[PDB]
């Protein structure tokens, strides 16, 4: 639908619209990787990111 | 995490989309990325380029 690699590792992207607001998983495979995509995917999108937190949690 | 380096490095900064933070750490103590999406409204552990230690910055959490 639109970017997402994999799920490997669970980041957190909390979205913020004209009125709504939510959080949704990014998923990649990389933390930069995850990075970019938290932002630049969301971004085209007219969804302004307010703020992420990765879950990581070693394996 | 909380006002801190989740890997010792060098912590910089990236592109902000509107007035966030792109926090990219460069790991000394080990072949461990950590990048992440701070807002620059956060208190951020240091400035960009900067040398700092895993946990161990402004606050620890």
């Amino acid at each position: 639908t639109g970017s997402l690699s994999v799920d490997n590792k669970k980041f957190w992207a909390t979205v913020e619209s004209s009125e709504h607001s939510f959080e949704v998983p990014i998923y990649a495979e990389t933390l930069d990787e995850a990075l970019e995509l938290a932002e630049w995917q969301y971004v085209p999108a007219g969804f302004e990111v307010t703020r992420v937190r990765p879950c990581v949690a070693p394996k | 995490p909380a006002i801190l380096a989740e890997i010792s490095g060098i912590v910089s900064f990236g592109k902000e989309t509107k007035g966030k933070r792109r926090l990219v750490i460069t790991p000394v103590d080990g072949s461990d990325p950590y990048e992440e999406m701070i807002p620059k409204w956060r208190q951020l552990n240091v400035f960009e380029g900067e040398r700092v230690e895993r946990g161990d910055v402004i606050s620890d959490g």
